[PDB]
């Protein structure tokens, strides 16, 4: 963990990782 | 707004979780 871009799926995938089996946020800006 | 930031530049997981339920 050094550097990580989160953005669409991978977006989800680091918010994966954290979130896990309880769901994440992923809203959009606007 | 986590698109409109975290796909702009890198974030930290550590913050990166706050965005759980």
């Amino acid at each position: 963990f050094v550097n990580q871009h989160l953005c669409g799926s991978d977006l989800v995938e680091a918010l994966y990782l954290v979130c896990g089996e309880r769901g994440f946020f992923y809203t959009k800006p606007t | 707004g986590i698109t409109e930031q975290c796909c702009t530049s890198i974030c930290s997981l550590y913050q990166l979780e706050n965005y759980c339920n």
